[PDB]
Protein backbone atom coordinates (compact mmCIF):
# COMPACT_ATOMS: atom_id res chain seq x y z
CA UNK A 1 0.00 0.00 0.00
CA UNK A 2 3.09 2.23 0.33
CA UNK A 3 5.53 2.91 -2.12
CA UNK A 4 9.64 2.22 -0.84
CA UNK A 5 9.86 5.84 -2.88
CA UNK A 6 8.28 7.74 -0.23
CA UNK A 7 11.31 6.66 2.26
CA UNK A 8 14.37 6.57 -0.69
CA UNK A 9 13.39 10.13 -1.16
CA UNK A 10 12.22 11.87 1.90
CA UNK A 11 13.56 9.63 5.12
CA UNK A 12 16.48 11.75 7.05
CA UNK B 1 18.07 10.84 -23.05
CA UNK B 2 14.51 10.75 -21.33
CA UNK B 3 11.84 12.58 -22.46
CA UNK B 4 8.20 13.90 -21.15
CA UNK B 5 5.83 14.83 -23.55
CA UNK B 6 2.36 15.88 -22.53
CA UNK B 7 -0.59 16.05 -24.16
CA UNK B 8 -2.35 19.41 -25.64
CA UNK B 9 -4.59 22.15 -23.65
CA UNK B 10 -7.84 20.91 -23.52
CA UNK B 11 -11.15 23.12 -22.58
CA UNK B 12 -13.90 20.81 -20.65
CA UNK B 13 -17.04 21.77 -19.13
CA UNK B 14 -18.01 21.90 -15.38
CA UNK B 15 -19.03 18.36 -14.46
CA UNK B 16 -17.14 16.47 -16.72
CA UNK B 17 -13.75 14.58 -16.50
CA UNK B 18 -10.22 15.57 -17.96
CA UNK B 19 -7.70 13.64 -18.66
CA UNK B 20 -3.88 14.35 -19.31
CA UNK B 21 -1.13 11.98 -20.66
CA UNK B 22 2.12 11.99 -20.17
CA UNK B 23 4.76 9.80 -22.09
CA UNK B 24 7.97 9.17 -20.90
CA UNK B 25 10.46 7.76 -22.50
CA UNK B 26 13.62 6.65 -21.06
CA UNK B 27 12.75 5.91 -17.27
CA UNK B 28 14.52 2.46 -16.38
CA UNK B 29 15.36 2.77 -13.21
CA UNK B 30 13.45 0.62 -10.57
CA UNK B 31 12.85 3.81 -8.01
CA UNK B 32 10.85 6.09 -10.16
CA UNK B 33 7.68 7.99 -9.38
CA UNK B 34 5.66 9.73 -12.24
CA UNK B 35 3.90 12.89 -10.53
CA UNK B 36 1.44 15.46 -11.07
CA UNK B 37 1.26 19.09 -10.13
CA UNK B 38 -0.61 21.88 -10.77
CA UNK B 39 -0.67 25.35 -11.02
CA UNK B 40 -3.16 27.85 -11.50
CA UNK B 41 -2.81 31.60 -12.54
CA UNK B 42 -0.35 32.88 -10.26
CA UNK B 43 -0.87 30.35 -7.37
CA UNK B 44 2.07 28.28 -6.09
CA UNK B 45 2.80 24.51 -7.21
CA UNK B 46 0.06 22.19 -6.06
CA UNK B 47 1.20 18.49 -5.64
CA UNK B 48 -1.44 16.53 -6.93
CA UNK B 49 -0.04 12.62 -6.56
CA UNK B 50 2.34 10.31 -8.14
CA UNK B 51 2.33 6.68 -8.82
CA UNK B 52 5.60 4.33 -8.63
CA UNK B 53 6.05 3.01 -11.59
CA UNK B 54 7.63 -0.39 -10.76
CA UNK B 55 4.48 -1.26 -8.96
CA UNK B 56 1.61 0.76 -9.91
CA UNK B 57 1.55 2.09 -5.95
CA UNK B 58 -0.33 5.72 -5.90
CA UNK B 59 -0.36 7.97 -3.23
CA UNK B 60 -3.56 11.28 -3.63
CA UNK B 61 -3.18 14.09 -2.17
CA UNK B 62 -6.19 14.45 0.26
CA UNK B 63 -7.72 17.32 -1.37
CA UNK B 64 -7.98 15.19 -4.46
CA UNK B 65 -9.35 11.97 -3.15
CA UNK B 66 -12.22 11.28 -5.09
CA UNK B 67 -11.64 12.51 -7.94
CA UNK B 68 -7.98 11.69 -9.10
CA UNK B 69 -6.61 8.85 -10.99
CA UNK B 70 -3.28 8.53 -11.71
CA UNK B 71 -2.68 5.19 -14.26
CA UNK B 72 0.82 4.03 -15.69
CA UNK B 73 0.69 2.01 -19.68
CA UNK B 74 3.76 0.20 -19.93
CA UNK B 75 3.31 -1.24 -22.56
CA UNK B 76 2.42 2.48 -24.44
CA UNK B 77 5.49 4.22 -22.03
CA UNK B 78 2.15 6.35 -20.86
CA UNK B 79 1.33 8.27 -17.48
CA UNK B 80 -2.32 9.87 -17.54
CA UNK B 81 -3.87 11.65 -14.90
CA UNK B 82 -7.57 11.79 -14.83
CA UNK B 83 -9.56 14.41 -12.80
CA UNK B 84 -13.20 14.13 -12.62
CA UNK B 85 -16.32 16.28 -11.35
CA UNK B 86 -14.39 19.48 -12.87
CA UNK B 87 -14.90 23.20 -11.17
CA UNK B 88 -13.90 26.07 -12.38
CA UNK B 89 -11.37 26.44 -9.37
CA UNK B 90 -9.39 23.31 -11.73
CA UNK B 91 -8.68 25.75 -14.23
CA UNK B 92 -4.58 25.44 -14.13
CA UNK B 93 -1.56 24.27 -16.02
CA UNK B 94 -0.87 20.15 -15.33
CA UNK B 95 2.32 18.92 -14.72
CA UNK B 96 3.98 15.56 -15.35
CA UNK B 97 7.32 14.77 -13.37
CA UNK B 98 9.49 12.18 -13.33
CA UNK B 99 11.57 11.77 -9.70
CA UNK B 100 13.35 8.81 -8.34
CA UNK B 101 17.36 7.78 -8.03
CA UNK B 102 19.68 6.21 -10.60
CA UNK B 103 22.03 2.99 -9.75
CA UNK B 104 25.29 5.63 -10.55
CA UNK B 105 27.27 2.92 -12.42
CA UNK B 106 29.91 6.04 -13.69
CA UNK B 107 30.33 7.29 -9.66
CA UNK B 108 29.37 3.74 -8.15
CA UNK B 109 27.00 5.87 -6.09
CA UNK B 110 23.24 6.75 -6.55
CA UNK B 111 21.60 10.03 -8.23
CA UNK B 112 18.79 11.93 -7.46
CA UNK B 113 16.90 12.81 -11.20
CA UNK B 114 14.19 15.11 -11.78
CA UNK B 115 12.30 15.67 -15.11
CA UNK B 116 9.33 17.92 -16.12
CA UNK B 117 6.95 17.66 -18.96
CA UNK B 118 6.01 21.05 -20.60
CA UNK B 119 2.54 21.24 -18.94
CA UNK B 120 -0.93 21.04 -20.03
CA UNK B 121 -3.26 24.00 -19.92
CA UNK B 122 -7.32 22.44 -18.78
CA UNK B 123 -9.86 25.19 -18.58
CA UNK B 124 -12.88 24.38 -17.09
CA UNK B 125 -15.51 26.57 -18.60
CA UNK B 126 -19.12 25.75 -19.58
CA UNK B 127 -18.65 29.14 -22.37
CA UNK B 128 -19.34 29.01 -26.26
CA UNK B 129 -17.54 31.30 -28.23
CA UNK B 130 -18.15 34.92 -27.41
CA UNK B 131 -17.05 38.53 -28.40
CA UNK B 132 -16.47 40.57 -26.07
CA UNK B 133 -17.75 44.08 -25.00
CA UNK B 134 -15.64 46.75 -24.75
CA UNK B 135 -16.35 49.48 -22.70
CA UNK B 136 -14.31 53.03 -22.43
CA UNK B 137 -12.34 53.54 -18.96
CA UNK B 138 -12.47 57.30 -19.23
CA UNK B 139 -10.18 60.18 -17.08
CA UNK B 140 -11.63 63.13 -15.54
CA UNK B 141 0.36 66.34 -14.85
CA UNK B 142 -0.53 62.92 -16.83
CA UNK B 143 -3.87 61.31 -17.27
CA UNK B 144 -4.80 57.62 -17.23
CA UNK B 145 -7.44 56.28 -19.77
CA UNK B 146 -8.02 52.83 -21.28
CA UNK B 147 -10.53 50.18 -22.59
CA UNK B 148 -12.15 47.17 -20.54
CA UNK B 149 -12.32 44.34 -22.53
CA UNK B 150 -15.11 42.24 -20.95
CA UNK B 151 -16.45 39.03 -21.09
CA UNK B 152 -14.90 36.97 -24.18
CA UNK B 153 -13.94 33.40 -25.04
CA UNK B 154 -11.82 31.73 -25.87
CA UNK B 155 -8.79 33.70 -25.80
CA UNK B 156 -6.80 35.62 -27.33
CA UNK B 157 -7.98 39.71 -27.92
CA UNK B 158 -4.92 42.34 -29.49
CA UNK B 159 -5.38 45.57 -28.35
CA UNK B 160 -3.90 48.36 -30.22
CA UNK B 161 -4.18 52.15 -29.91
CA UNK B 162 -4.84 54.83 -32.51
CA UNK B 163 -4.39 51.74 -34.89
CA UNK B 164 -1.00 51.54 -33.90
CA UNK B 165 0.01 55.03 -33.81
CA UNK B 166 -0.22 55.37 -30.24
CA UNK B 167 2.60 53.02 -28.45
CA UNK B 168 4.32 55.22 -25.92
CA UNK B 169 2.81 54.83 -22.42
CA UNK B 170 0.12 52.23 -23.09
CA UNK B 171 0.21 48.49 -21.41
CA UNK B 172 -2.41 45.82 -21.98
CA UNK B 173 -3.06 43.27 -19.10
CA UNK B 174 -3.41 39.33 -19.36
CA UNK B 175 -6.60 38.18 -19.32
CA UNK B 176 -8.19 36.79 -15.86
CA UNK B 177 -10.68 33.79 -16.29
CA UNK B 178 -13.99 34.68 -14.47
CA UNK B 179 -16.51 32.87 -12.53
CA UNK B 180 -18.81 32.95 -15.65
CA UNK B 181 -15.88 31.20 -17.59
CA UNK B 182 -15.31 34.05 -19.66
CA UNK B 183 -12.21 36.05 -19.96
CA UNK B 184 -11.70 40.24 -18.95
CA UNK B 185 -8.82 42.13 -19.71
CA UNK B 186 -7.68 45.94 -19.77
CA UNK B 187 -5.57 47.87 -21.81
CA UNK B 188 -4.70 51.67 -20.30
CA UNK B 189 -2.32 54.40 -22.09
CA UNK B 190 -0.83 57.33 -20.11
CA UNK B 191 -1.33 60.68 -21.65
CA UNK B 192 -0.42 64.32 -21.32
CA UNK B 193 -3.71 66.00 -19.23
CA UNK B 194 -3.11 69.08 -22.32
CA UNK B 195 -4.37 66.03 -24.54
CA UNK B 196 -7.26 65.41 -23.30
CA UNK B 197 -10.39 66.49 -25.55
CA UNK B 198 -8.18 67.82 -28.33
CA UNK B 199 -6.45 64.36 -29.49
CA UNK B 200 -8.43 61.21 -30.09
CA UNK B 201 -8.21 58.19 -28.29
CA UNK B 202 -9.55 54.92 -29.65
CA UNK B 203 -8.63 51.34 -28.61
CA UNK B 204 -8.94 48.90 -31.59
CA UNK B 205 -10.05 45.52 -30.25
CA UNK B 206 -9.69 42.31 -32.28
CA UNK B 207 -11.20 38.75 -31.14
CA UNK B 208 -10.68 36.72 -34.09
CA UNK B 209 -12.44 33.11 -33.00
CA UNK B 210 -16.23 35.80 -32.62
CA UNK B 211 -14.57 37.41 -36.16
CA UNK B 212 -15.31 40.36 -33.53
CA UNK B 213 -13.56 43.85 -34.42
CA UNK B 214 -14.50 47.04 -31.91
CA UNK B 215 -13.11 50.27 -31.95
CA UNK B 216 -14.14 52.40 -29.20
CA UNK B 217 -13.70 56.06 -28.87
CA UNK B 218 -12.35 57.27 -24.82
CA UNK B 219 -13.57 60.69 -24.15
CA UNK B 220 -12.80 62.60 -20.92
CA UNK B 221 -15.39 63.41 -18.16
CA UNK B 222 -16.03 67.01 -17.24
CA UNK B 223 -17.31 65.39 -13.84
CA UNK C 1 0.68 19.46 5.06
CA UNK C 2 1.63 23.08 4.75
CA UNK C 3 4.90 24.17 4.26
CA UNK C 4 4.76 28.42 4.84
CA UNK C 5 7.57 30.41 2.68
CA UNK C 6 7.74 34.46 2.44
CA UNK C 7 5.71 35.73 -0.03
CA UNK C 8 8.88 38.03 -1.64
CA UNK C 9 12.33 38.59 -0.93
CA UNK C 10 14.33 41.28 -2.50
CA UNK C 11 18.17 40.87 -2.72
CA UNK C 12 20.90 43.42 -4.33
CA UNK C 13 22.94 41.66 -7.13
CA UNK C 14 26.10 40.60 -5.48
CA UNK C 15 24.83 39.84 -2.08
CA UNK C 16 23.37 37.05 -0.54
CA UNK C 17 19.86 36.03 -0.38
CA UNK C 18 17.81 33.11 1.93
CA UNK C 19 14.66 31.97 1.83
CA UNK C 20 13.31 30.14 4.51
CA UNK C 21 10.83 27.23 4.10
CA UNK C 22 9.06 26.35 7.53
CA UNK C 23 7.05 22.75 7.77
CA UNK C 24 6.61 20.71 10.86
CA UNK C 25 8.32 17.50 9.50
CA UNK C 26 11.16 19.21 8.56
CA UNK C 27 13.18 17.36 11.39
CA UNK C 28 12.43 13.79 9.57
CA UNK C 29 12.17 14.56 6.16
CA UNK C 30 14.36 16.31 3.51
CA UNK C 31 13.54 19.57 1.79
CA UNK C 32 13.78 19.72 -2.05
CA UNK C 33 13.81 23.76 -4.03
CA UNK C 34 12.97 24.22 -6.82
CA UNK C 35 13.21 27.35 -9.74
CA UNK C 36 10.29 28.49 -11.63
CA UNK C 37 10.54 31.15 -14.00
CA UNK C 38 7.74 33.13 -16.11
CA UNK C 39 6.03 30.54 -18.77
CA UNK C 40 8.52 27.45 -17.94
CA UNK C 41 8.23 24.39 -15.71
CA UNK C 42 10.13 24.39 -12.36
CA UNK C 43 13.57 23.30 -12.36
CA UNK C 44 15.08 21.82 -9.41
CA UNK C 45 17.98 23.61 -7.63
CA UNK C 46 18.60 21.66 -4.25
CA UNK C 47 17.86 17.96 -3.16
CA UNK C 48 18.20 16.30 -0.16
CA UNK C 49 18.20 19.21 1.76
CA UNK C 50 21.68 20.78 0.87
CA UNK C 51 22.73 18.31 -2.11
CA UNK C 52 23.30 20.63 -5.53
CA UNK C 53 22.69 18.86 -8.84
CA UNK C 54 25.33 18.61 -11.35
CA UNK C 55 23.88 21.66 -13.73
CA UNK C 56 23.17 24.01 -10.83
CA UNK C 57 25.99 26.83 -9.91
CA UNK C 58 28.06 26.73 -7.63
CA UNK C 59 26.38 30.15 -5.55
CA UNK C 60 23.15 27.63 -4.66
CA UNK C 61 23.39 25.93 -1.09
CA UNK C 62 20.75 24.98 1.55
CA UNK C 63 20.44 23.60 4.77
CA UNK C 64 17.83 22.56 6.88
CA UNK C 65 17.40 22.93 10.52
CA UNK C 66 14.46 22.25 13.02
CA UNK C 67 11.47 22.76 11.45
CA UNK C 68 13.12 25.48 9.13
CA UNK C 69 14.85 24.48 5.82
CA UNK C 70 16.76 27.53 4.08
CA UNK C 71 17.81 28.44 0.38
CA UNK C 72 20.95 30.30 0.02
CA UNK C 73 22.02 32.25 -3.20
CA UNK C 74 25.45 33.91 -2.59
CA UNK C 75 26.60 36.77 -5.03
CA UNK C 76 22.61 36.85 -6.69
CA UNK C 77 22.85 37.51 -10.37
CA UNK C 78 19.87 38.70 -12.45
CA UNK C 79 19.47 35.29 -13.31
CA UNK C 80 18.74 33.62 -10.04
CA UNK C 81 15.19 36.14 -9.75
CA UNK C 82 12.75 33.86 -10.56
CA UNK C 83 9.77 31.99 -7.93
CA UNK C 84 11.53 29.52 -5.51
CA UNK C 85 9.28 26.57 -4.17
CA UNK C 86 10.10 24.61 -1.22
CA UNK C 87 8.84 20.83 -1.24
CA UNK C 88 8.57 18.18 1.25
CA UNK C 89 6.35 15.49 2.76
CA UNK C 90 4.83 14.71 6.61
CA UNK C 91 5.21 11.37 8.37
CA UNK C 92 2.38 10.15 6.91
CA UNK C 93 3.33 10.44 3.28
CA UNK C 94 1.29 14.19 2.64
CA UNK C 95 3.68 15.79 0.40
CA UNK C 96 3.41 19.46 -0.63
CA UNK C 97 5.20 22.69 -2.00
CA UNK C 98 5.43 25.40 -0.12
CA UNK C 99 3.64 28.88 -0.71
CA UNK C 100 6.05 30.17 -2.71
CA UNK C 101 8.85 32.81 -2.75
CA UNK C 102 9.25 35.82 -5.54
CA UNK C 103 12.96 36.63 -5.36
CA UNK C 104 13.69 39.79 -6.95
CA UNK C 105 16.98 40.51 -7.88
CA UNK C 106 17.32 44.49 -7.35
CA UNK C 107 17.41 46.39 -10.55
CA UNK C 108 16.43 50.14 -9.61
CA UNK C 109 15.56 51.89 -6.59
CA UNK C 110 11.90 50.74 -5.02
CA UNK C 111 9.00 52.92 -7.17
CA UNK C 112 5.91 53.55 -5.10
CA UNK C 113 2.49 52.41 -7.06
CA UNK C 114 0.13 54.72 -8.86
CA UNK C 115 -3.56 53.59 -8.29
CA UNK C 116 -5.96 54.91 -10.29
CA UNK C 117 -9.39 53.33 -9.59
CA UNK C 118 -12.30 53.72 -12.37
CA UNK C 119 -15.80 53.51 -11.80
CA UNK C 120 -18.25 51.67 -13.77
CA UNK C 121 -18.94 53.44 -17.29
CA UNK C 122 -22.19 54.64 -18.39
CA UNK C 123 -21.96 51.88 -21.09
CA UNK C 124 -21.46 48.99 -19.09
CA UNK C 125 -24.04 50.35 -16.77
CA UNK C 126 -26.39 50.28 -19.53
CA UNK C 127 -25.44 46.59 -20.51
CA UNK C 128 -26.88 46.14 -16.81
CA UNK C 129 -23.51 45.42 -15.61
CA UNK C 130 -20.67 47.39 -13.42
CA UNK C 131 -16.94 46.85 -13.35
CA UNK C 132 -14.65 49.21 -10.91
CA UNK C 133 -11.12 48.79 -12.34
CA UNK C 134 -8.43 49.58 -10.13
CA UNK C 135 -5.12 50.18 -12.29
CA UNK C 136 -1.67 50.14 -10.30
CA UNK C 137 0.85 51.12 -12.63
CA UNK C 138 4.68 52.14 -12.01
CA UNK C 139 5.58 50.16 -8.77
CA UNK C 140 9.49 48.06 -8.28
CA UNK C 141 9.60 45.53 -7.05
CA UNK C 142 6.49 43.74 -8.64
CA UNK C 143 4.64 42.39 -5.68
CA UNK C 144 1.75 43.95 -4.54
CA UNK C 145 -1.44 42.66 -2.71
CA UNK C 146 -4.59 44.20 -3.34
CA UNK C 147 -7.56 44.55 -1.24
CA UNK C 148 -11.47 45.78 -2.25
CA UNK C 149 -13.84 47.46 0.27
CA UNK C 150 -17.50 48.28 0.18
CA UNK C 151 -18.78 50.78 2.62
CA UNK C 152 -15.55 49.95 4.68
CA UNK C 153 -16.30 46.22 4.88
CA UNK C 154 -13.68 44.12 3.14
CA UNK C 155 -14.95 42.45 -0.60
CA UNK C 156 -13.84 38.86 -1.18
CA UNK C 157 -16.45 38.32 -4.03
CA UNK C 158 -16.47 38.95 -7.66
CA UNK C 159 -12.62 39.86 -7.27
CA UNK C 160 -10.76 39.14 -10.21
CA UNK C 161 -6.50 40.77 -10.11
CA UNK C 162 -3.91 40.09 -12.74
CA UNK C 163 -0.17 39.16 -11.73
CA UNK C 164 2.26 42.37 -11.94
CA UNK C 165 3.41 42.75 -15.58
CA UNK C 166 6.13 44.45 -16.45
CA UNK C 167 5.86 47.73 -18.57
CA UNK C 168 8.44 49.01 -21.48
CA UNK C 169 9.29 51.72 -18.50
CA UNK C 170 10.87 48.37 -16.26
CA UNK C 171 8.69 48.93 -13.79
CA UNK C 172 5.70 46.72 -12.70
CA UNK C 173 1.94 47.09 -13.34
CA UNK C 174 -1.14 45.34 -12.30
CA UNK C 175 -4.93 45.55 -12.64
CA UNK C 176 -7.50 44.37 -10.69
CA UNK C 177 -11.60 43.76 -11.00
CA UNK C 178 -14.68 44.36 -8.52
CA UNK C 179 -17.45 42.81 -10.94
CA UNK C 180 -21.06 43.93 -9.78
CA UNK C 181 -24.73 44.29 -10.39
CA UNK C 182 -25.57 47.84 -11.11
CA UNK C 183 -28.24 46.96 -8.26
CA UNK C 184 -25.18 46.29 -5.83
CA UNK C 185 -23.15 49.50 -7.49
CA UNK C 186 -25.89 52.15 -6.56
CA UNK C 187 -26.72 50.53 -3.32
CA UNK C 188 -23.64 51.23 -1.24
CA UNK C 189 -21.74 54.14 -0.10
CA UNK C 190 -18.11 54.17 -2.00
CA UNK C 191 -16.01 51.52 -2.77
CA UNK C 192 -12.14 51.50 -2.18
CA UNK C 193 -9.47 49.30 -3.96
CA UNK C 194 -6.00 49.30 -1.19
CA UNK C 195 -2.99 48.27 -2.76
CA UNK C 196 0.42 47.10 -0.32
CA UNK C 197 3.68 47.71 -1.81
CA UNK C 198 6.65 47.59 0.34
CA UNK C 199 4.34 47.51 3.24
CA UNK C 200 3.28 51.01 2.62
CA UNK C 201 -0.75 50.91 1.44
CA UNK C 202 -2.15 53.36 -1.05
CA UNK C 203 -5.82 53.83 -1.26
CA UNK C 204 -8.04 54.85 -3.88
CA UNK C 205 -11.92 55.55 -3.31
CA UNK C 206 -14.88 55.86 -5.81
CA UNK C 207 -18.57 56.68 -5.14
CA UNK C 208 -21.72 56.35 -7.04
CA UNK C 209 -22.93 59.81 -6.36
CA UNK C 210 -19.72 61.47 -7.66
CA UNK C 211 -20.59 60.80 -11.13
Amino acid sequence: KRSFIEDLLFNK
Amino acid sequence: EVQLVQSGPEVKKPGTSARVSCKASGFTSKNTALQWVRQARGQPLEWMGWIDISNYITNYAQKFRGRLTITWDLSASMAYMELSSLRSEDTAVYYCAAVGKDDDVLTGGNKYFDHWGQGTLVTVSSASTKGPSVFPLAPSGTAALGCLVKDYFPEPVTVSWNSGALTSGVHTFPAVLQSSGLYSLSSVVTVPSSSLGTQTYICNVNHKPSNTKVDKRVEPKSC
Amino acid sequence: YELTQPPSVSVSPGQTARITCSGDALPKKYAYWYQQKSGQAPVLVIHEDDKRPSGIPGRFSASSSGTTATLTISGAQVEDEADYYCYSTDTNDNHAFGSGTKLTVLSQPKANPTVTLFPPSSEELQANKATLVCLISDFYPGAVTVAWKADSSPVKAGVETTTPSKQSNNKYAASSYLSLTPEQWKSHRSYSCQVTHEGSTVEKTVAPTEC
